Parts: C-alpha cells; sequence; structure tokens
C-alpha cells in the first residue's frame, strides 16, 4: 500500500473552524481591561497643522488618553522597511506618516490622532470632538506632474521616488532598423485588494516588561522584526500569536501606523489594547495599487516578429513607502515584456508620489498592469501589420529551442539575479493546446449579431525567493496525531491542506491526522511569510525534508529497536513491516518510545548557516492565456460576459480542487478590476469612493457561468518537487482580454486605454449608429 | 460604524407614536424599517436623542382591495411586495420594481413608509407610486391628512412630511382594467441604485388606440418625474415603434440630472430615454386582456 | 441614562442582559454572547458576512439595533452543527471548495438556511446565483459556491 496524496483533490484541513465558527479573527479577540483605540485620520489631502486640542475629548470621562503626535515622534522611528535595499538612495522617506508627525499631512485617510477609551462606541464618540485646523497647501495626483515637480510633498525634496532602469544590448539599431515602429500611452486604474475582514489588531502587553503579546494580523507575522527594532524592545518579548485571515491579497501585507502605535501605546501603560478597523477607513487607509501610466514602443518587421519593445512607465505610490518598497515597482519595470521574444528593452519607471493612501503589492502587483498594456500594444500593433492576434502571438512567443532562455529585456534583477531562468519550457503548446481546449476558434465563427471575443496573455514572477530560505517541522506523537510547524501563513488558500498533503505522501500518513500550526513566533521563532505565489515549493520543501528528517531518525532509531538492520519489506504503513510478513513497529509507538529515555523523537532540519530549505537565484515563471468572449447591449451600457477560460501552465498542481478556487477566484478579481473597480478622487483631493455603494465588488449574478481551467504539468521545474507558484495566475491577463475583446465587439481600432471599462465610454456605439 | 447616543422607546398605538416623539423631541426621530436610519447612524449623519420604534404597531401591516383604490399600511415590508395577492391586477408593476429594491436580506425588513419618508432621489418605490397617482393618509396629533405623491416629493432625502406626524398608509386607485404595467431600470449590477430607470403605463382603447398613459422616470433630477406631456403623444394614437420612440425621445428632453460617479449628466438622459421606450414596450402584450390565455 | 433589557432567543438559549440601545445587534450577538460566528465586513448592509437568522427571516445584525430584537428567536453559523455532524449545507461548501477564508460563510449559509429547511424549491445554477447574490465574496468567486449549493439540494431532494 503505497498511498498518495499529492496531486490528489483533499477536502481543506480549514474548512471546519470557519463553518462552524470556532476559528477565532483578530476583531474577535477580547482581553478583560481592554483599551479600544479609535483614530482621528486627516480630512485634508494635503496640509501642514496646527492642532492642540484634545481639550474636551480628554475631558469626556471614558476616555483614559488621547495620542498626540508629539508621543510617537518619540521612538518613534519611522516605519522601516527591509532588505531588498541597495540602497538607492534613500528611503526616508515615505515609510508612512510614518507615525502622526505634528507637522505635515500627505492624504486624506491618514492618522493624526489616536483616542483611547473603554468601548469602541465611547472612543469614536470622543474622536468627534478632537479639532486640529489646517492650512490646506496645493494638491497633486496625476504622478506625469508629480516628477514635473512644483508642489512639493517633502520640503526636504526628496525627489519623488525612485528611478529604475533596465535595458539589453542594442535597442537603438532594434528599432533604427524597424519597419513598423508603434507609441501608445496606456493607463490602467487604481484598485486595490478591499477583502472582507478589515484590519484589526489586538495587542496585550505582560506589564512585568518581559514581554508583549500581538494577536494582530501583521502579515508577515515573523515581521515582529519591525515593530521590534522601532520599539527598542527586541527580538523575543515581541511574541506573535495565531490568528485566521479574512483574505489579504498582500494587501493587508506588513506594518501598518496603526501596528506601532497600539504597540508603543499598551507597552507604556500595561494595558490591553485593541482595534478594529472601519470600512470608510480600509477604504483611504488600507495599501492602494494598481495606478500606472505606460509610455510603450514596438520594434517590429515584415514578418511580425519583435526586435525591440518599451518606453517610461509611472507607478503612482500614493503618498508613501509602506513596506511597498521599489520591489513591486522593482518588479514591475522587470517584467512588462512576459513570455516573449525581446531582443532589447528600455525600461525607465519612475515611482513617484501623490497625494493618495499610500500603496502596496495586490495580488500579482505592477504584473496586472503590464501585461495589459503589453497586450494592448500588441493587439494595437495587428491592426497595421494587418492580420491576427492569434498567428502574431503564435509564432514570437517564446522560442524553444532557446530554454534555457536567459533573456531578452534587462540587466536582468527581476529583483535580483541572474535570470530570467527561463529552464521551464514550452511556452507555446500551452497556447496552442489551450485552443485546441477546445473553442476560441469556433465563436470567433459568430453569426455575431450580438459581439465578440478576446485573448491575453501572462508570465508571472511568482515565486520570490525569499532566498535563500523558509522554515518547516514536523512531529510525530503519542497519541496519533502529526503536527507541522510553518513560516507560512493561512491568508485562506490552503496551505494547511497542502503541506499536509505533501507531508502525508512522504509519511505514509493519512492528511487528516496532520495538524499544521503557523504564525505563532513562540514555536516559530524565525519565517519569511507568505506573498508572491510561493509558500508551496518553499514552505512546502521545508516540510519534505522535515518529514524526511524523521523517517532516518525513524527507520535507523526502529532498526535499532528490534534488531534487524535498515533493510526490510518495503517500509509505509506508516509503520515498519520487516520481512514479509511476521511483525511491525508503529510510526507513533516509536515516537512515544523517546520519552525522557536520554532523548527526543523529531525533526526541524531546515536550516543553519548556508541555509534550508534552499531557493536562490532563480524562480520558477508560469505562464497562461485568459480567453473572452462579451456580449454588449448598446442602446445602454450593458454586457454579458458569455463565455471565460484562463489556462495556465504549472507543473505539479498539489492540490486541483484548491487550486481551482486560486484560479477563478483570483480571475474574478481580475474583472472586477476590468470593469468595476475604481479610486476616484474629486479634483480637491477628498475620496469619492469611500463605503461600498461607490466602489463597485463584482456580485454573483454578473459573473461568468464558470471559468473553465485548462492547467497541465509538462515540463516540471528543477526544485524537487517540480511545481510552480499558482496563487495569482488568475487576474494576469483578465484585463488585457476583456479590453481586446470589448474593442472586437463594437468595433472600432482596437483602441481602448484607461481601465475600467464604464457604462458610460461603452456607449460611443451611439455614435456608430450616429 | 458606531451610531450616536440616544434614548429608544417602543410605541402601543399609531396616536402613542405621535403623542411622545412630539413632547419627546424637537429632534426625536421615527424608526420602523432602520435599513435607512441605521447606516445613516453608523455613518453619523443623523444625530437623533430619542428614536421610536413603531416596527411594532398593529394596523399598519395589511393589504385591502378598499372601494375604487388598494390600501397598503405603511409597515409593509418590501418582501410581501414580491408576495403574494399580489396585489389585485397582480403583478402589478410593484412587485416587478420592488424586486429591485436591493436583496432579500434588505427587502426582508425595509418597509415601504420609510422608503416614501425617506424619499432618496433613486428611490425605486416613489418613482413607480407616482406613475399610480397614490394618495398617501398622514395622521398628527392634530388631525389627519391625505398627500397625493405629487407634491409629496420635494427632493432628494427630503420629504412633505410635517415634523413629528406619521405616514399611516398609502392608496393607489386600482387604474383601469387590462392596461398594460412594466418597469426596467439599468445599474452596473442588479440591485445597485440604479443609473437610470422608467416605470411606464399603457392603458387599451379597445377598439385599440391608446386612452390613458402615465409615466415616470427614475433618477432625471432630484426626485421622480411624471413626463405629462410624453404621455400627451401616445394620447389617442395606437401602438408603433415610431409613437413609442418619439414618446421616449420626448420624455428626456426636459431632464437635467446629477452626476458623476456612475455617470455624466447627459449620459443618464439617454439612458433613461431607452428605459422609457422598452418600458412602453412590455407597456403592451400585458394591455392584450381579453384573458383566455 | 437609559438602560434596556433584552429578552432574546439565540440559537435556542435565551438571554436576559441591559444594553445600551445604540449597540448593533452584531457587536450584541459578538459581546457578551460570544458567538463570533456572526462576521462584520462592510458597515452599511452589504458585505453578507453580517447576516442572521431573524424570526426565521434573514437579515443584517448591523442595520438593527440590537434593542429591536427584543422577544424574537434569533440564529446565527453556530445554530447549523448538531452533535458533531455539520449541517449538510456546510459539507457540501467543504465538499466543493466554496469558501477560502472563511468572512462569506456565515452570510451565505444563514442565508441559505431557510430556503433550505423550507421543502421548495429546487435550486439551479441559475436560480442558486440568485439566492446567494444578497451576499459578496471576493475570493471564489461563486462558481464553487454556486456549485455547493446546487449539490446540497440534490441530496436533500433527489437523493439516490
Ligand atoms: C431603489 C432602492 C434601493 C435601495 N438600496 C438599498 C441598499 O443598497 N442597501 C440597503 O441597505 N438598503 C437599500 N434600500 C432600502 C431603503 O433604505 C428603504 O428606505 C428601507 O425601507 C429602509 O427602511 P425604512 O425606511 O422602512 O425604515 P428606516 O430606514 O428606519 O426609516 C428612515 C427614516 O424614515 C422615516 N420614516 C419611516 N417610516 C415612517 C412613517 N411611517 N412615517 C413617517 N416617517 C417615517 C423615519 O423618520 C426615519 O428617519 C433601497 C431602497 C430602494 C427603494
Ligand atoms: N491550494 C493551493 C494553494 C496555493 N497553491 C500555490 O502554492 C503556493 C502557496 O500559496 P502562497 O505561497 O500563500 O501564495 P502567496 O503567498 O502568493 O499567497 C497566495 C496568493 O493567492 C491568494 N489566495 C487567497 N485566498 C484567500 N481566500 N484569501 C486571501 O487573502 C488570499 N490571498 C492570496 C495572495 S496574497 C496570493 S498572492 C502559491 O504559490 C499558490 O499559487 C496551490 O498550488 N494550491
Ligand atoms: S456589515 Fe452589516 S450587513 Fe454587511
Ligand atoms: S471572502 Fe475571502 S474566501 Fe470568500
Ligand atoms: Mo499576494
Amino acid at each position: 500500500n503505497r498511498q498518495a496524496w499529492i496531486g490528489q483533490e483533499v477536502l481543506r484541513r480549514e474548512d471546519r473552524r470557519l463553518l462552524t465558527g470556532t476559528a477565532t479573527f483578530a476583531g474577535d479577540l477580547g482581553v478583560p481591561g481592554q483599551l479600544h483605540m479609535r483614530i482621528v485620520r486627516s480630512t485634508q489631502a494635503h496640509a501642514r497643522i496646527v492642532s492642540i486640542d484634545a481639550t474636551e475629548a480628554e475631558k469626556t470621562p471614558g476616555v483614559r488618553m488621547v495620542i498626540t503626535s508629539e508621543h510617537t515622534r518619540h521612538l518613534g522611528s519611522v516605519l522601516l522597511e527591509e532588505l531588498g535595499y541597495h540602497e538607492i538612495y534613500e528611503n526616508i522617506e515615505d515609510f508612512s506618516h510614518p507615525v502622526l508627525a505634528v507637522d505635515k499631512v500627505l492624504y486624506v485617510g491618514q492618522p493624526v490622532v489616536a483616542v483611547l477609551a473603554v468601548d469602541p462606541y465611547l472612543a469614536e464618540d470622543a474622536a468627534e470632538l478632537v479639532s486640529i485646523e489646517y492650512e490646506p497647501l496645493p494638491v497633486l495626483l496625476d504622478p506625469e506632474e508629480a516628477l514635473t515637480g512644483k508642489v512639493e510633498l517633502f520640503p526636504g525634496r526628496g525627489n519623488e521616488g525612485a528611478r529604475i532602469k533596465k535595458a539589453y544590448g542594442d535597442i537603438d539599431r532594434a528599432f533604427a532598423e524597424a519597419e513598423h515602429v508603434i507609441r501608445h500611452k496606456y493607463v490602467t486604474n487604481r484598485h486595490s485588494g478591499v477583502p472582507m475582514e478589515p484590519r484589526a489588531v489586538v495587542v496585550q502587553p505582560d506589564p512585568a516588561r518581559d514581554t508583549l503579546f500581538i494577536w494582530g494580523t501583521v502579515h508577515v507575522h515573523d515581521n515582529r522584526r519591525i515593530i521590534a527594532k522601532m520599539l527598542n524592545l527586541p527580538e523575543v518579548n515581541v511574541r506573535m500569536k495565531h490568528v485566521e485571515i479574512g483574505g489579504s491579497f498582500g494587501v493587508k501585507g506588513g506594518v501598518f501606523p496603526e501596528n506601532v502605535v497600539a504597540a508603543w501605546a499598551a507597552r507604556t501603560l500595561g494595558v490591553p489594547i485593541k482595534w478594529t478597523e472601519d470600512r470608510v477607513e480600509h477604504m483611504t487607509s488600507t495599501s492602494h495599487a494598481r495606478e500606472m501610466v505606460h509610455k510603450l514602443e514596438l520594434a517590429l518587421d515584415a514578418e511580425g516578429r519583435i526586435l525591440g519593445m518599451k518606453d517610461e512607465i509611472f507607478h503612482n505610490h500614493g503618498a508613501y513607502f509602506r513596506q511597498a518598497e521599489p520591489l513591486v515597482s522593482d518588479i514591475t519595470a522587470g517584467i512588462v515584456f512576459g513570455p516573449y521574444r525581446v531582443p532589447a528593452y528600455d525600461a525607465t519607471l519612475h515611482a513617484v508620489f501623490t497625494n493618495k493612501t499610500p500603496v502596496g503589492a495586490y495580488r500579482a502587483p505592477g504584473r496586472y498592469e503590464s501585461t495589459f498594456a503589453r497586450e494592448r500594444i500588441f493587439d494595437l500593433a495587428c491592426a497595421e501589420i494587418g492580420l491576427s492576434k492569434t498567428e502574431f502571438r503564435r509564432r514570437n512567443l517564446l522560442t524553444a529551442e532557446d530554454l534555457p532562455w536567459t533573456p531578452g529585456l534587462d540587466i536582468v534583477h527581476e529583483p535580483y539575479h541572474f535570470d530570467s531562468g527561463d529552464v521551464v519550457k514550452h511556452f507555446n503548446e500551452a497556447l496552442e493546446a489551450a485552443n485546441f481546449s477546445e473553442w476560441l476558434e469556433e465563436s470567433k465563427r459568430l453569426r455575431a449579431d450580438g459581439r465578440k471575443v478576446g485573448v491575453g496573455l501572462g508570465v508571472l514572477m511568482d515565486k520570490a525567493g525569499l532566498g535563500l530560505f523558509e522554515t518547516g517541522g514536523v512531529e510525530v506523537s503519542r497519541a496519533g496525531r502529526v503536527t507541522v510547524k510553518t513560516g507560512g501563513s493561512s491568508v485562506g488558500q490552503g496551505i494547511e491542506t497542502v503541506l499536509a498533503q505533501i507531508v502525508a505522501e512522504e509519511l505514509q500518513i493519512a492528511p487528516e491526522n496532520i495538524d499544521i500550526v503557523h504564525s505563532d513566533t513562540e514555536l516559530i521563532p524565525d519565517g519569511v511569510g507568505s506573498w508572491s505565489s510561493r509558500s508551496t515549493v518553499l514552505a512546502g520543501g521545508a516540510a519534505r525534508k522535515a518529514a524526511l528528517a524523521v523517517v532516518e531518525k525513524a527507520r535507523r532509531l526502529a532498526s535499532e529497536m528490534l534488531e534487524a538492520d535498515p533493510d526490510d519489506l518495503e517500509l509505509t504503513a506508516g509503520s515498519f513491516k520487516v520481512k514479509g510478513t511476521d511483525q511491525q513497529i508503529s510510526l507513533y509507538e516509536i515516537a512515544a518510545a523517546r520519552d525522557p529515555f536520554t532523548a527526543r523523537a523529531d525533526n526541524d532540519e531546515p536550516g543553519l548557516a548556508a541555509d534550508a530549505v534552499y531557493m536562490n537565484n532563480a524562480m520558477n515563471y508560469p505562464y497562461g492565456v485568459t480567453l473572452v468572449q462579451i456580449e454588449l447591449d448598446p442602446d445602454t451600457g450593458g454586457h454579458r460576459i458569455l463565455r471565460f477560460s484562463t489556462s495556465t501552465e504549472a507543473g505539479r498542481v498539489i492540490n486541483p480542487l484548491t487550486t481551482r478556487g486560486q484560479i477563478i477566484g483570483a480571475a474574478v478579481q481580475g474583472i472586477g478590476g476590468a470593469l468595476y473597480e475604481e479610486f476616484l478622487y474629486e479634483e480637491d483631493g477628498q475620496p469619492i469612493t469611500t463605503s461600498f455603494m461607490d466602489y463597485l465588488l463584482p456580485s454573483a449574478q454578473e459573473m461568468p457561468n464558470v471559468d473553465c481551467f485548462v492547467t497541465e504539468d509538462a515540463k516540471s521545474p528543477d526544485n524537487p518537487f517540480g511545481a510552480k507558484g499558482l496563487g495569482e495566475i488568475g487576474i494576469i491577463a483578465a484585463g488585457a482580454a476583456i479590453a481586446s475583446a470589448i474593442d472586437d465587439a463594437i468595433a472600432d481600432g482596437v483602441h481602448t486605454d484607461r481601465l475600467p471599462v464604464t457604462p458610460e465610454q461603452i456607449f460611443s456605439r451611439c455614435q456608430g449608429l450616429n | 460604524m458606531k451610531p450616536p447616543s440616544f434614548d429608544y422607546v417602543v410605541a402601543d398605538s399609531v396616536e402613542h407614536a405621535l403623542r411622545l416623539l412630539a413632547d419627546g423631541g424637537d429632534d426625536a426621530k421615527i424608526i420602523a424599517g432602520g435599513q435607512s436610519l441605521v447606516p445613516l447612524l453608523n455613518f453619523r449623519m443623523s444625530r437623533p436623542s430619542l428614536l421610536v420604534d413603531i416596527n411594532r404597531v398593529p394596523g399598519l401591516a395589511n393589504i385591502r382591495k378598499s372601494d375604487q383604490t388598494i390600501a397598503i399600511g405603511a409597515l409593509t415590508r418590501h418582501a410581501k411586495l414580491t408576495t403574494s395577492k399580489t396585489i389585485s391586477q397582480n403583478l402589478p408593476i410593484l412587485s416587478e420594481a420592488a424586486a429591485w429594491i436591493a436583496h432579500p436580506q434588505i427587502r426582508n425588513r425595509g418597509t415601504i413608509g420609510g422608503s416614501l419618508a425617506h424619499a432618496d432621489a433613486a428611490a425605486e418605490l416613489p418613482v413607480v407610486l407616482l406613475a399610480l397617482d397614490a394618495y398617501v393618509t398622514a395622521q398628527s396629533l392634530q388631525g389627519e391628512r391625505k398627500i397625493p405623491l405629487k407634491e409629496l416629493l420635494v427632493s432628494h432625502f427630503v420629504s412633505s412630511i410635517l415634523p413629528g406626524e406619521l405616514i399611516v398608509e398609502v392608496n393607489v386607485p386600482q387604474l383601469p382594467h387590462g392596461s398594460g404595467a412594466a418597469f426596467d431600470e439599468f445599474s452596473r449590477r442588479h440591485g445597485d441604485y440604479a443609473i437610470g430607470g422608467a416605470a411606464s403605463l399603457v392603458t387599451l382603447d379597445e377598439q385599440g388606440k391608446c386612452s390613458r398613459a402615465r409615466i415616470t422616470v427614475l433618477g432625471g433630477g432630484s426626485t421622480a418625474i411624471r413626463c405629462q406631456e410624453a404621455e400627451n403623444i401616445l394620447i389617442d394614437s395606437t401602438l408603433s415603434s415610431h409613437d413609442i420612440a418619439a414618446a421616449a425621445h420626448a420624455a428626456v428632453q426636459g431632464l437635467d440630472p446629477v452626476p458623476t460617479v456612475h455617470g455624466s449628466a447627459q449620459y443618464r438622459a439617454q439612458v433613461i430615454r431607452t428605459m422609457v421606450e422598452r418600458t412602453l414596450a412590455k407597456a403592451l402584450h400585458r394591455a392584450r386582456p381579453t384573458k383566455e390565455s | 441614562m437609559n438602560a434596556f433589557r433584552l429578552t432574546v432567543e439565540v440559537n435556542g438559549v435565551t438571554h436576559a442582559t441591559d444594553v445600551e440601545p445604540r449597540r448593533l445587534l452584531a457587536d450584541f450577538l459578538r459581546d457578551d454572547l460570544h458567538l463570533r460566528g456572526t462576521r462584520v465586513g462592510c458597515e452599511h448592509g452589504v458585505c453578507g458576512s453580517c447576516t442572521v437568522i431573524l424570526d426565521g427571516q434573514p437579515v443584517r445584525s448591523c442595520t438593527v439595533l440590537a434593542v429591536q430584537a427584543n422577544n424574537s428567536r434569533i440564529e446565527t453559523v453556530e445554530s447549523l452543527q448538531k452533535d458533531g455532524q455539520l449541517h449538510p449545507l456546510q459539507r457540501s461548501f467543504s465538499k466543493c471548495h466554496a469558501l477560502q477564508c472563511g468572512f462569506c460563510t456565515s452570510g451565505f449559509l444563514m442565508t441559505l438556511k431557510p430556503l433550505y429547511d423550507d421543502e421548495d424549491v429546487t435550486l439551479d445554477a441559475t436560480s442558486a446565483r440568485e439566492a446567494i447574490s444578497g451576499n459578496l465574496c471576493r475570493c471564489t468567486g461563486y462558481q464553487q459556491i454556486v456549485e455547493a449549493t446546487v449539490d446540497a439540494f440534490h441530496c436533500r431532494d433527489h437523493n439516490d
């Protein structure tokens, strides 16, 4: 019996917690003697202040204290972000406010003053009574007029952002010797993750001062490292506790001003502090994303093959870096080329500042915005060259042949180098088999008195190792069960299930008996976290050589327990059959026997100096094509997405049932970005989309009756097991394909630039009939 | 979140309610449903000192076919409009119109009496009820008024209800017999506050001219709007894509809407325009009986 | 200045407690009736999670002051499970991976509950979508939920 578990559809381990409601979330936590923090936020977009009136706030009963800026610029550093630095140069700042500075305000929703009261009702009751008089300054909003820079945000100025540049060989000759040279600029919409759980933090101090407990949800819960350094009380003593999270999409990823204010205030009062975000707040305070300006250029010959490709990008970072370091901007500038033959290139990314909510990293950050413009310049190019988008992408995709194809673009640091180590294979048979699966041609064939069709491709910077390591640990027990410690984090995508399978496979124990513990920094003093579709080959790779450390620790230890040497039958139950077929020793009894007999019955080998797990220089790049067909009502602005199918090649799907969730779910978040979601600021500076009535989240009825999934496990990469990151591959080309279809269905020019596609824009067909 | 502090009471009777909030507050408010008041509280956009819960008062809950009209209690739930009588002539337009009001969860607690007194510019009910020529009885401590729907709707979020007084019941006249009623709206997602919508109702002359027509507009200004002159076109004239198109294209010329987030001014005028003719389409067909179907 | 005494039935257990009128039902059902099962996402009758059974009808625990619920039956997601055995709705939701994060699970489940318990109707993909539509999710999106609900209604009725 060699029961296999990886690749199998097994129902999630997380399911029952969430279904019954036994699972606790950050907002669910209660601690006796709690104080409830409410935050007085900005009402100006750009303003310096004189704030001294919390008098009637301080004097309403039930309120224990009101925290001003002067409390917190103290010690009271300003929000550091970490490695990925060089640095070039420099950093400060942003970081955010970073904590309430008693001088200037750089966006509506910025923390200025925190109150502390007994119940959250009384907390904001006192928050109203706080008065701050403002000097309104001029307001910056357009990324392009940020750097043509009058109206400077920082008085030190403090050039807006960081300028990233990457460019191969001889693009001067690649362009100069081209027949069709194509220039167009694209604009992406400002939108984010907007998960269902708003941000929430609970801090309990151990006033014995020794320590501090944080049931806050800080999204690398092993980034106590920041709070520690900031508060100067490091590094244990800041012991983080595990909580379930209601979705993040990287939008919650990192340290916020709220996190430190609470932690500081908790420490210096010896009193537990609780914080729970407004949705409204979330819309003006939680990290933004997606807003770019994509000037692009192409070099093409009479064949239609690529020769040269690129110009400048303007990433609008909002007002501040927020562990939203060039990281994403650096990634974006690395992969606006995707999985194509691109002889040369010229990135000049301008990460810039405006009076908006500080930009973090939304699901597939910088790659939704880039694979849009890239596929919106390719579609446009087919208009002049004259012939099909299908057979353009078809023969200048990614020659292989070529593979390994060390590019092709830069000067390749994505995010460091060198890459693209595209050792993973056949670029094309995906697109080929993806349309041989099976329609596309079948309703390009349309009697089409309705409307039309679209395409788009997405490669992914999706195992950001991180580099070198990731920790893991497996433990067998006296009670039948198995325990797995990991540096992973259940944002709700099924890590605790995937790892259980990985361990199940290697240990020959049902994934039911295995439990997984994460984000509890007392058990797990070191872990990396969960971002950039990574946690399987990294943390699952940790789980493997952990479970593989026990099998030796056990099988070796079992040969000593009976007297048979390490050869037997073949050895799994999980237990130990020597011979064929006398006797046996179970895997748990082995562990139960290693008690206080001079020892210990467990493993945790990742890692040491010269790390473990080892994933270094080159990450895997998964690639995928999205296929869409839309109908449109022209007398109004309506549309009904008739068909949808994202198909992505990624070696070794670990859990097919759950990966389907990660593909479909993401794809919808893409349609949300493509046709519904935009943060609208009024020309003076105030946010307009603050409620849910304004910001449009896709609902059940409007979505495609099915997103089809075409994944194949050809060409496993060489990081055993040969698997890929898949938690982002849904949204990548969701924007471009929708756009192409809309332009194909009208039909004028293939000339759409700005997302989203509002119903007002989409009667420019009233023009067509006129 | 976090609504302001207030005192709270449940009224026993229709004049008990009037009696208490009168001396209770210059700024005492009524509640009933909550789906508009309670959220206005979590946004701290309202500061009642006293809240009067009338949601538990006997009479105002039923539906009657009195005389040549139809009586509806003010506390009648949106859901009990999609169900069940429903009412006479039934479907009337309302079960077709209420089916747009947000979702079942909200429709389960939102009252007709609330939406009319709240009077959101984009509220689906008043738009319909104006096309039916509604009549709203409003009891007060002093006496009892009856106000037609035309004067009632003042502005967005403003009604002509005097402070203190209470909307008791809405009665709609049961129109003619065998007439056409339809309602359609456009919105990004099914159930959102619509960009543009229309409710058109046609009565056939059989011999088949048009005897009477009433037309209203969702989101033409600050309130529902009768297109009294666009109706004049249809009168005496028959069927026809053109008379329909001519009627619809002439209902929007007198309209200046508000923007911006979901659409611009002239934009909405053109969406409403296709809403009028489209409703007029099914405003026939439904007008066919003589039954035997 | 003003305290109010609640006499409410919650998931069977009747409670008597004094609460300030302004506390919302959601906050009351989480404190101190520590039934964290009910979850709060939006703040104005949209997110869905909010949703609870009030007197048989699904309403938002978030547009109702706790005080308005006096002398009424209330049921939350905690009340589905009956002696270890997950209520079939919960089973098919896991059988079809109808949930990844957890938030949009109280909301949908409680919306679907009275619909389930009453003998009609069938729920086909189209009518299934319309049913859950009152609840938002940012993870699935719905495809599997719609697939999950349908499955639940087949083992319900036609059932071998
Ligand atoms: C087109 C449309 C879209 C909608 N969309 C949404 C949505 O997206 N989300 C949502 O949550 N809800 C929505 N609603 C519901 C809307 O809030 C309704 O007004 C609902 O009925 C609110 O409950 P209520 O008005 O009965 O009680 P409340 O909302 O408590 O009433 C609010 C106000 O009405 C007054 N009032 C109520 N009854 C009376 C009376 N008998 N006499 C005098 N004054 C009275 C009160 O003084 C109070 O100030 C929508 C409704 C419509 C028509
Ligand atoms: N059942 C699964 C789950 C994940 N994977 C893949 O294996 C890795 C393990 O996941 P993880 O490392 O956590 O991926 P990320 O750290 O990038 O996070 C997951 C991904 O997809 C997500 N899925 C989410 N789902 C829910 N319900 N809620 C969130 O907040 C989520 N947030 C995310 C975010 S953020 C991203 S980017 C990922 O590469 C994923 O593609 C898989 O094969 N099978
Ligand atoms: S938060 Fe109360 S309904 Fe969404
Ligand atoms: S809401 Fe995040 S998983 Fe459904
Ligand atoms: Mo992410």
